[PDB]
RNA sequence: UGCCUGGCGGCCGUAGCGCGGUGGUCCCACCUGACCCCAUGCCGAACUCAGAAGUGAAACGCCGUAGCGCCGAUGGUAGUGUGGGGUCUCCCCAUGCGAGAGUAGGGAACUGCCAGGCAU
RNA sequence: UCCUCCUAAAGAGUAACGGAGGAGCACGAAGGUUGGCUAAUCCUGGUCGGACAUCAGGAGGUUAGUGCAAUGGCAUAAGCC
RNA sequence: CCGACUUACCAACCCGAUGCAAACUGCGAAUACCGGAGAAUGUUAUCACGGGAGACACACGGCGGGUGCUAACGUCCGUC
């Protein structure tokens, strides 16, 4: 499951996630999965679809996962105040702005990229689009 | 110096004939060389560094440059500033009276000599290579010695290249192999 | 480093002490074959007097240029040069040589002409 | 062969340039050569579905301007981050 | 040179037993006396002796024709 | 008055790197010698001194060359001050300001004072 | 109690049992001044010598250094002799 | 001894492409702030000194944020 291997610190701000993405072009492969909504996408959320479409494709082809969740987020446990410090750090996530290409493929027909992204869709909490790679 | 005046009237001018260089400025020259013994021992007994220093004197004829260590380095135990070893570095007259000695009598008593190593080259023209044991020179007395050890020679020259280096030592007939 | 930037790295704090005090300073410039002087205003963007070996007006009295000599000779000759022009008063710029020599030969010619510094 | 039809432009910035694209109009500029830029705007459901064919950005196309016409190669494209949009192009002539 | 610092340093004649007589400097008083110099040297004839050690046929035949 | 060279500056990459060519009458560099004025944690390498037989090999000037560095529009986009609105984690409208990146293209610096050689 | 950074919204200041680290000294030289010098790291060639000691050359160009945290500075060096 | 083949694996540096940063910056706004000049408007709206205080439990709303679960009619700051 996709975390840093190392880090400089530990904990972080909550921060903002306003605006529209950078790297919104299919880079790598031919089709693509586009996010169009706004949020966060968990280390688990990122692997489960990552497994759906693998499956689809029974392993054929490849596929990019062209995020990365380096953001950690804290919680504390429950029946505990406020204060008394920042809570322990829990899971990791990536900032997701609309128009953020999430997946790349290629290697496969169009027909079955588009399963297979609708399968792995479906585990993600933003709602997506699929796209192609552009002459230009 | 003998060896300087036989470069004059010789070797610079058959390396003209040999590589047809335009200018007599473009032939290849000695600039210095220089003698290094890592004592390394100094680490323990300072009269090592000092019998040692002794020996460069006597092969040299100058007082050497101690050495100190450029940085500590646990691995061998030296902090930085300890002495680890010393260097003379020769130049003019001295240079070339060193370097008659050193082809003419010298490494004649090198041990099973069947000639130096002629790919001794840094990639530009300088020489080094090592001797095994002081007594190679007559200015130590074998009845005397405390202990064995060797040196580092290096011969720096204006050479571009380890052919044109080469050449150059082998005009003196340089012994290589 | 080559020689003439290594000079110059030596040069450069005292030059720039001068033009903060905005003194008028005397620049002296050496070669194997010559020597020069220069007196340049608190700018540092005009000459106001020189002086050189170069100068047929002075080589014709000399043995050799690129001796002591010679040096004694332009340093006499720019202080007169100099305080023809009223320009008594200046802060000597050794511009990276050693103050050895020919500079001082120079130099203590010019205090000799009486040049104040 | 590819053939646009287009205006110049009589106001430019940020506030007179979303006004058009919600005119379904967007807008583009023309430069290189020797005379200066041309701003131009163009009739967007056209352009989108011409630029849908791969010749577009290779082949020379030609933008009829208000009376001229002029022969020019696709330079650049900005698209729209999500939709199937153009928000800009560049054209330089040829 | 600094004046005090450094060893006497002199000139010395050599000798060779080859009859190579010769001029040096040295930190020595004492004449030379070299058993061998880079004239008289074998390194340029002594080679032959490793390559006599590649011969084999050349042995046995000895043995064959006795 | 033109060409070249040296010094002191303006300016601080359109001015710096790379690659190719080129210069020694002057100037500059390398260079010759070192007992001496001075110097080397050792050494005339450097610094210093006395010189002028060579060489422009190196270095340094000059010239050519876009492989780089550098500069860089117009248009669009992002952001945002004030007023208003929405489906209010974030956006939109009127008005004012308006990047960064990238693109077309530019680009192998320009210039002041003094001195010397050559030509006039 | 004191120092450095972020939070802190491009002047200053700005809270929380917010996020991160230090001090309660050292030095008559580690201060003054004059003169000089320029790093890390890596690749080649060399006695013992090894991934790493001292030596020569090259690449590199401050990625080093700063008596002790961190920030801002430093080649005219504030770094080294 | 030196060392060759091969890989069900991993693979620094360097090179090309793609992203992220409160404690990264070879870039860089709008505003705000400091100083100067000018016109109009304003019951001197400014500063100094002196007499008398009260207050030092704040609340919500917008915008920028830390904490919390971008929970709270929660909590702690900036500005209106
Ligand atoms: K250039
Ligand atoms: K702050
Ligand atoms: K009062
Ligand atoms: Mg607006
Ligand atoms: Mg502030
Ligand atoms: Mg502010
Ligand atoms: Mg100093
Ligand atoms: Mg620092
Ligand atoms: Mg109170
Ligand atoms: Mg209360
Ligand atoms: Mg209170
Ligand atoms: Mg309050
Ligand atoms: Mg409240
Ligand atoms: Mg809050
Ligand atoms: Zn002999």
């Amino acid at each position: 499951m996709l975390q840093p291997k190392r880090t400089k610190f530990r904990k972080m701000h909550k921060g903002r996630n306003r605006g529209l993405a950078q790297g919104t072009d299919v880079s790598f492969g031919s089709f693509g999965l586009k996010a169009v909504g706004r949020g966060r996408l968990t280390a688990r959320q990122i692997e489960a679809a990552r497994r759906a479409m693998t499956r689809a494709v029974k392993r054929q082809g490849k596929i990019w996962i062209r995020v990365f969740p380096d953001k950690p987020i804290t919680e504390k446990p429950l029946a505990v105040r406020m204060g008394k410090g920042k809570g322990n750090v829990e899971y990791w996530v990536a900032l997701i702005q609309p128009g953020k290409v999430l997946y790349e493929m290629d290697g496969v027909p169009e027909e079955l990229a588009r399963e297979a992204f609708k399968l792995a869709a479906a585990k993600l909490p933003i709602k997506t689009t699929f796209v192609t790679k552009t002459v230009m | 110096a003998k060896l300087h005046d036989y470069y004059k009237d010789e070797v610079v001018k058959k390396l003209m004939t040999e590589f047809n260089y335009n200018s007599v400025m473009q032939v290849p020259r000695v600039e210095k060389i220089t003698l290094n013994m890592g004592v390394g021992e100094a680490i323990a007994d300072k009269k090592l560094l000092d019998n040692a220093a002794a020996d460069l004197a006597a092969i040299s004829g100058q007082k050497p440059l101690i050495t100190k260590a450029r940085k500590s380095v646990a691995g061998f135990k030296i902090r930085q500033g300890y002495p680890i070893g010393c260097k003379v570095t020769l130049r003019g007259e001295r240079m070339w009276e060193f370097f008659e000695r050193l082809i003419t009598i010298a490494v004649p008593r090198i041990r099973d000599f069947r000639g130096l190593s002629a790919k001794s080259f840094d990639g530009r023209g300088n020489y080094s290579m090592g001797v095994r044991e002081q007594i190679i020179f007559p200015e130590i007395d074998y009845d005397k010695v405390d202990r064995v050890r060797g040196l580092d020679i290096t011969i720096t020259t204006t050479a571009k290249s380890d052919e044109e280096g080469r050449a150059l030592l082998a005009a003196f007939d340089f012994p290589f192999r | 480093m080559d020689k003439k930037s290594a000079r110059i790295r030596r040069a450069t704090r005292a030059r720039r002490k001068l033009q903060e005090l905005g003194a008028t300073r005397l620049v002296v410039h050496r070669t194997p074959r010559h020597i020069y002087a220069q007196v340049i205003a608190p700018n540092g963007s005009e000459v106001l007097v020189a002086a050189s070996t170069v100068e047929k007006a002075i080589a014709e009295q000399l043995k050799y240029t690129g001796n002591k000599d010679a040096a004694a000779a332009v340093g006499k000759a720019v202080a007169e040069r100099a305080l023809e022009k009223g320009i008594k008063d200046v802060s000597f710029d050794r511009s990276g040589f050693q103050y050895h020599g020919r500079v001082q030969a120079l130099a203590d010619a010019a205090r000799e002409a009486g040049l104040q510094f | 062969m590819f053939t646009i039809n287009a205006e110049v432009r009589k106001e430019q910035g940020k506030g007179a340039s979303r006004r058009l694209r919600a005119a379904n109009k967007f807008p583009a500029i023309i430069y290189g050569g020797k005379e200066a830029p041309l701003a131009i705007e163009l009739d967007h459901d056209k352009v989108m579905n011409m630029q849908a064919k791969a010749e577009f950005y290779s082949e020379v196309l030609t933008i009829v301007v208000d009376g001229k016409e002029i022969k020019v190669k696709a330079q650049d494209v900005q698209r729209h981050p999500y939709k199937p949009k153009l928000q800009h192009i560049d054209f330089v002539r040829a | 040179m600094k004046k005090d610092i450094h060893p006497k340093y002199e000139e010395i004649t050599a000798s060779c037993s080859c009859g190579n007589v010769m001029k040096i400097r040295s930190t020595v008083g004492h004449d030379l006396n070299l058993d061998v110099c880079s004239k008289c040297h074998p390194f340029f004839t002594g080679k032959q002796r490793d390559v006599a050690t590649g011969g084999r046929v050349d042995r046995f035949n000895k043995r064959f024709n006795i």
